[PDB]
Formats: structure tokens, sequence, C-alpha cells
RNA sequence: CGGGAAACCAAAGUCUUUGGGUUCCGGGGGGAGUAUGGUUGCAAAGCUGAAACUUAAAGGAAUUGACGGAAGGGCACCACC
């Protein structure tokens, strides 16, 4: 949303679904993401450091949010042979 | 039966993206479908596609992201006169700025921007944004 | 694997699971659950993928850690088989509770006396606990859930396939979650075994 | 019937009982005195009507827990009762009897176990 | 002014962050898609210097045992002039309450508007990025970007809403029973709100995004009560 | 660059500037689009005969003229 | 999902983001399927089908009472027994 002199105008840049790459817009409160903990490898020891995904109202109402998370969590770990 | 084949491919796509789908199998495909899928591709509105070869007429798999609000087909394929292109894009595009009208001209299936630059014109195929 | 090793399967657990008869799975699959399914037993019944049941449970556990204030993860059950179960989970991990008649207007509706703003809901039957699952979807709160093969997938992100027909399957899975979360971002340390007998989770019931 | 206690009364009874159980009694005459000590009630007829219904409750409570009333002592009693556990019941006795396939369930689960086979016949719907 | 400010106290964690000066703009809420249940939140973050115009009064009624009933319905719109607007309809026993409640309802509903350039983007957005339409029970309003000086070409009621929204220039076409005002304003309200939903190519790329002020401020938003 | 747009655009601008109605950055078409009535109204006699003392009123001005 | 004014509708969906093929009928309500000419019919009648004039609502859907010699309903010697 540039303006004349490369300036950034209007007022915000919305987050985009983690499954459908579609704008979460802005009053659709039937939607939320999901912070997964990073682990200090080895195992346990929750260390931050979120691995995070945002899922749209749409996907969730269509009886996905879950799987989407899995394509999301495995593709970037953890989660394997799902 | 079938009059056109493009219109089916486009619709199939639109319903895929509307569902929340990331792939489609269109059938049966054609040189014109390829060319249109291709113009879409150059611009980002779809990912990569693949023509599978049944010993028949073809089947295409399109992998789609989700930048696509709509890809429509115009029927019939009206003739356009260089200052009917200006009239078309206004009729059916979201802002002057973006979205393409894609037509077929003597010098190739092209988005209207490429049309304006070449300086040729022809008959209207469809659109997207 | 993933996060790197020890965290994998452990026969010890695959033993508690098979024992508690989790994997047994519903005769009616349901479409969104098809992935969980390992194989269909003759004489109709499905074998859930414990390996899959396992890993997701761990994925669940991890999402429960990462919430900073442990109190505000709500463990929920109106089902009897899961009532002592969740009460126990809330005792160990921070985790506030919601058993029995969920009470409508608990997430929407400030005014109410059971008004809660969780950052994570964990539900045990998405069909029995449909109210909480619906209310949660009125206010941007993620959901872990107990799902057998034929449970509603609407508004639930993360399933842990179970059996939820019942017995200790509901007991063990809540147990293992609390066991898992205490390990992660907790302080069990040494994704070594339990001083707590898993029976402690498990339904009570009646008297003559 | 004609005397159906109204909420203003019934509430007070649930109320007192919740905060008064070990104080209250079996007998109308005494609670009535107690309501003077533990509550401020405006007319004597009301206070009587209250004492009376709450006694009808105490008479009932002292014969079986009543649908919506909780007191510290009753909680303690349920707590102790809710301990029980024997020789224990499964056993299940030497050897599980399986339905097979459930036998093939272990057989193809990499799992030893006790055994028995009796699983045949199909198998009508309805 | 001096009348003795009230004593808002918040039900909601989102609210605590706002009063604490922890949340400062609605954008945070909008990006997070936090629901807003306490009207004061809207009041503190914006609304200050946001003006509410009452659109309509029309009365209705329904039948009692011993005959009739009748009551007042008020349609209220709220918005600064830039980028924020809300719409609220209420029916109540008394006009004042109907208006007073309507305003509250409008504020809760406040919505983002994405305002854009007819084409050559100099000196900040005059119109709309694309063309967005909204429908409410057979009335449908279509907004179209227009060149500068075009202004709001709409019916008076719609012009008023679009005005508060902060749109300078826009073309409109309306179909359906435009007469039924509650419907027409509602559709237009949906139309404007749809601008945020449009994905343009500018938007095509993604983002660590945010952690949510709810999470960072979490302690802050569990005070010392219960 | 379109001979029609160039030849007439520049002319419209130059015409609009001779009268002071318009200014240079304006003095392109992108700016006339973002213009208004006062800008014309400001150039009439009447208001000038005020604007340099020689009237002291938009009034006086019109009867003077 | 989405449609529709709703009742409803997996088609009445993919319709303002309005464009797959083709065919038919309607443009407030009454006058009227009437007059009149043509046509078909043994006959009874059928098809095509106006106007003058008349009139500001005709109509649809949902919502709610009132009311019922509709169904389960009750309650009272201002009701019966």
């Amino acid at each position: 949303m540039q303006s004349n002199a490369g300036e950034f105008v209007d007022l915000y840049v919305p987050r985009k679904c983690s499954a459908s790459n579609r704008i979460i817009g802005a009053k659709d409160h039937a939607s939320i993401p999901m912070n997964v903990a990073e682990v200090d490898k080895v195992t346990g020891r929750f260390n931050g450091q979120s691995k995070t995904y945002a899922i749209c109202g749409a996907i969730r109402r269509m009886g996905e949010s879950d799987d989407s998370i899995l394509r999301l969590a495995k593709s970037h770990g953890i989660v394997s042979q799902n | 039966v079938r009059m056109n084949v493009l219109a089916d491919a486009l619709k199939s796509i639109n319903n895929a993206e509307k569902r929340g789908k990331r792939q489609v199998l269109i059938r049966p495909c054609s040189k014109v479908i390829v060319r249109f899928l291709t113009v879409m591709m150059k611009h980002g509105y779809i990912g990569e596609f693949e023509i599978i070869d049944d010993h028949r007429a073809g089947k295409i798999v399109v992998n789609l992201t989700g930048r696509l609000n709509k890809c429509g087909v115009i029927s019939p394929r009206f003739d356009v006169q260089l200052k009917d292109l200006e009239k078309w894009q206004n009729n059916l595009l979201p802002s002057r700025q973006f979205g393409f009208i894609v037509l077929t001209t003597s010098a190739g299936i092209m988005d209207h921007e490429e049309a304006r630059r070449k300086h040729t014109g022809g008959k209207i195929l469809g659109f997207f944004f | 694997s993933g996060a790197l090793d020890v965290l994998q399967m452990k026969e010890e657990d695959v033993l508690k699971f098979l024992a508690a008869g989790t994997h047994l799975g519903g005769t009616n699959l349901d479409f969104q659950m098809e992935q969980y399914i390992y194989k269909r037993k003759s004489d109709g019944i499905y074998i859930i993928n414990l390996k899959r049941t396992w890993e997701k449970l761990l994925l669940a556990a991890r999402a429960i850690v990462a919430i900073e204030n442990p109190a505000d993860v709500s463990v929920i059950s109106s089902r009897n088989t899961g009532q002592r179960a969740v009460l126990k989970f809330a005792a160990a991990t921070g985790a506030t509770p919601i058993a029995g008649r969920f009470t409508p207007g608990t997430f929407t509706n400030q005014i109410q006396a059971a008004f809660r703003e969780p950052r994570l809901l964990v539900v045990t039957d998405p069909r029995a606990d449909h109210q909480p699952l619906t209310e949660a979807s009125y206010v941007n709160l993620p959901t872990i859930a107990l799902c057998n093969t034929d449970s509603p997938l609407r508004y639930v992100d993360i399933a842990i396939p179970c059996n939820n027909k019942g017995a200790h399957s509901v007991g063990l899975m809540w147990w293992m979650l609390a066991r898992e979360v205490l390990r992660m971002r907790g302080t069990i340390s040494r994704e070594h075994p339990w001083e707590v007998m898993p029976d402690l989770y498990f339904y009570r019931d009646p008297e003559e | 019937m004609g005397r159906v206690r109204t909420k203003t009364v019934k509430k007070a009874a649930r109320v007192i009982i919740e905060k008064y159980y070990t104080r209250l009694g079996n007998d109308f005459h005494t609670n009535k005195r107690v309501c003077e000590e533990i509550a401020i009630i405006p007319s004597k007829k009301l206070r009587n009507k209250i004492a009376g219904y709450v006694t009808h409750l105490m008479k009932r409570i002292q014969r079986g827990p009543v649908r919506g009333i909780s007191i510290k002592l009753q909680e303690e009693e349920r707590e102790r009762r809710d301990n029980y556990v024997p020789e224990v019941s499964a056993l299940d006795q030497e050897i599980i009897e399986v339905d097979p396939d459930t036998k093939e369930m272990l057989k193809l689960l990499d799992f030893g176990s006790l055994s028995n086979l009796q699983v045949t016949q199909p198998t009508v719907g309805m | 002014g001096k009348a003795g400010d009230k004593e808002w106290l918040p039900v909601t964690k989102l609210g605590r962050l706002v009063k604490d000066m922890k949340i400062k703009s609605l954008e945070e809420i909008y990006l997070f898609s936090l629901p807003i249940k306490e009207s004061e939140i809207i009041d503190f973050f914006l609304g200050a210097a946001l003006k509410d115009k009452v659109l309509k009064i029309m009365p209705v009624q329904k039948q009692t045992q011993a005959g009739q009933r009748t009551r007042f319905k008020a349609f209220v719109a709220i918005g600064d002039y830039n980028g924020h607007v809300g719409l609220g309809m209420k029916c109540s026993k008394e006009v004042a309450t109907a208006i007073r409640g309507a305003i509250i309802l409008a504020k809760l509903s406040i919505v983002p508007v994405r305002r854009g350039y007819w084409g050559n983007k100099i000196g900040k957005p005059h119109t709309v990025r694309c063309k967005v339409t909204g429908r409410c029970g057979s009335v449908l309003v279509r907004l179209i970007p227009a060149p500068r000086g075009t202004g709001i070409i709409s019916a008076p009621v719609p012009k008023k809403l679009l005005l508060m929204a902060g749109i300078d220039d826009c073309y409109t076409s309306a179909g359906g029973c435009t007469a039924t005002l509650g419907n027409f304003a509602k559709a237009t309200f949906d139309a404007i709100s749809k601008t945020y939903s449009y994905l343009t190519p500018d938007l095509w790329k993604e983002t660590v995004f945010t952690k949510s002020p709810y999470q960072e401020f979490t302690d802050h938003l569990v005070k010392t009560h219960t | 660059k379109d001979p029609r747009r160039l030849f007439e655009g520049n002319a419209l601008l130059r015409r609009l500037v001779r009268i002071g109605v318009l200014d240079e950055g304006k003095m392109k078409l992108d700016y006339i689009l973002g213009l208004k009535i006062e800008d014309f109204l400001e150039r009439r006699l009447q208001t000038q005969v005020f604007k340099l003392g020689l009237a002291k009123s938009i009034h006086h001005a019109r009867v003077l003229i």
C-alpha cells in the first residue's frame, strides 16, 4: 500500500491464513491461530520460541483447522509420518 | 452437450479456490485452456499446472495458491476494437490498476496490457483478478 | 522423530495404550478422520493408529505448554467418563476446569459467573461438548479434542484419536497429556515414567 | 395445595442450611430460635414459615442427600465414601478370553499375552 | 469540559490493556480479530472525536392479549472521518434509550475501511482500492472507485454513512427495495467492510505477523482479582 | 505522450494557469482532478477591488464595478 | 458452503465478483380469456386475442394477537355438578 513517494499508507496489513493464504479480516472472530512450543531439541524443556500457524474461520468451519495444522506442523516439524 | 471447454475449466478453478482447495483436475483441456492457464500463471494467480495425457483430449492439474478472487470467461467471444478494450476492462475489472482482461488477437492469446503495448486487438476470451 | 529422539514411541507407552484399548476405533469412520485409521478389523471395527494417536497427543501437549498462564487452558468434559479425568488434569498442570453442564454464555457474555477467557480449550467429546466447541468459535480460541473415528471435526484444530466409547481410553489420554505437559515446560525432567498411577484418572460411579 | 412455599421462603431455607447445617436440627422449635440468632427476618410469620420449611429439609437431608443442597459435612462424607476398591475385579482370572481377530489384533501388534479362541458368526444389522 | 468522568471498569482483558495504555489503536484489535464486548474500549481508542448521526426513528408494533403495543426503533451510524465506521439499529420503549443503545451498538460494530486510489496514487487515498458490494435481504449496494472530485454519488442516507467512513469519492449503484432504509444502510455497511476482505496483489506477501497483545500483556490482563 | 492527450492536456493546463486558477504540479491533469469552485470565484473582479483596499468590501466592489 | 423476500432450496447452488447452450412466457390490479376477425370442431367448445372504462393498491412471505361448531389443554358454583 505505497503512496507517491514510496510511503506506506492506509492503516494495517492483515494476517493471512496458514492454510489458504486468504486475508483474515478483521471482525471474523470465529478464527484463531495456534502457537506450538519449540523444544530445546533433545527433548522436553519448552524453550519458547513459538512455531505458529494461523487458521481462517472458513477452514475451521469446514472441519479442517486440525489437519491444516498437521500439514503445517510436519512440513516444518515436528510431526512425521502422519 | 459442449459448446465451449474453457468455461468449464475456469469454473472448476473458481469453485476449487472458493472451497479452499489447492489443486484441481480440469478436463478436457485445449491449446486455448493452456494459453489462458499460462497467462494466469505468468501473473501469479495460479501456481504450476500439469497436462496429463490420456489418449483422448487431455486432463490438467492446476496447483493454486489463493490470490485468485475470480477468473471468468466471456461468451460469446465478442470482437473488440482497441477502444472497446478500454470499455471492457472498466466493465469487468476491480480497479483500473490491476486485474487483466485476456483476449485472443491475431498476434496471440494475451492479457490486455500486453495487447496495449503490442498495439494489436481482437476477440475477448475472459479475465481474472 | 523431529524434536530429536527420546521423544519417539517407547514400548512402555504403546503398552499402556493397547492395554487401555485406545486404538479400538468406531465402526462409522467419518471422512475427515480417515487418515487416523490404520486398518479395519474383520467383524467390523477400526484400528486407530496409535503411532499417530501418540504424536498428535505430543503435539497437543506442546500447544498446552507455550500458553503462559497455565490456569487459562480450559480442560472440559460433560461426559462422565471424562469428569475425574479433567479434574485431575487441572490439579497437575495449571489449567482451570469446566465439567458437566458447560453453561451457555460462558465465553460470549461478560456478565456471567462462569465467564472464562481461555487461550486454549481441550475438549473430550466434540459431540457431547458441542456447546463449548461452538462458543469457542465465537471468540478466537483454539481447540484440542478427543476424537474417536466418528466425531465432529468442525471448529477443532488438533485431534487426538481415542476410542471415547470409553473405559480407560479417556482416562489414559488425559493422563498422558498431563504427563507430557509436565515433562515439557513443567518439571518432570527426564522423559522418564510416572510416580502417579494412571487410574487416578478414570471414572468413579455408583454404589449399591 | 393450597400451601406451596414460595421462593423467598424456599431460598432462605437452602441459604441457612448451606451456612448452618451443624447448628440446625431436626426440630421446628429450635431452628426457629436459631433464625433469630443467625438471620434478620422482618415478620414472625415469615420467620416461622422459614424455620418450618428448612426443618422439613433437615428431616429429608438426614435421610438422603437432597437434590440441590451442599454443606461442608456432606462433602466430607461423600469424599470418604468415594474411595472404594477391592481384591479387584479385573483379574481377570488366569488367561484372557479373546474374540480372536482381537487375537489377530495382538498377533499383529507385536504383543505376547494370555489367550482363548471363541469368535465366529454373522451378523445382522437392525 | 467538566462533568465528572465515570469509573469504567473493565470486564475484559482486552479492555485492561487499553486503559493501561497497553493497547493504543483499534488496529491491534482488528489485526488480531479480537472480539470487542465492552463499548468503552471503542470509546477510549477512537470514538473520542468520533461523531454519531441518527439515521431513522420509524416506529413499529406487535399484538398483546388485551389489544396493542408500539415502540421506537432508531438507526444510528458512527464513524470518525477516517477509516472507521459502525452501524447500529435498536428498538426500545423510549427514543432516548433507543438512540443511546443504538450508539453503543454502533460502536461495538465499528469496522475497518480500506480506502484506495482511483489510479494515480498521489497525495493519499481518495476512494477505494477495488469495487465491493454488499447485500442485505434483497437490497444490494455496489461501491465503485471514482476519480477525484466525483465525491460520494449515493443516496443521502448512504452518502452519510460513506462520509463518516471517510470515503472521499465513490460511485454507487443500488438494486433491490432501496426504500427499506434499514436494509440499504446495512448492505452498504457490508459493502464497505468488504474492502478489508479483498486481497489485492499489494497484499500478496506474508509475515511473522504478530504475537497478540493479549499474550504479551497476559499478566497485565489478569489483574489482581478474580 | 498520446498526441491527443499531450496536445490538449498541456493546453487545458496552460489555459487554467493563465487565469490563475491553477498552479504547476497541478499544471498537470492529476492535480485538476483534485481541485474546486473558490479557485475560480477568487479571480472575478468584485473580490479583488476589496482585496487591495480599493473597495474594502466585496460589496462596495460590485457597485463600484 | 452457497442461494432466496422468506417459507424453503444439493438445486431454486456456482447471479452486481451480474456473460456454458438453447426454447418459452410476464411488465400494477380489474375490464377478460371478454369483444372482434381468423382458424379447428357434428356439437359442446378450443386456439390466437384487444380496447373504452375502471382503480391505489392488487398480491407474496414471514410476525404477532384476536377468534374458532380444530387438537391437548386448563381454571371458577359471577361455569356445571
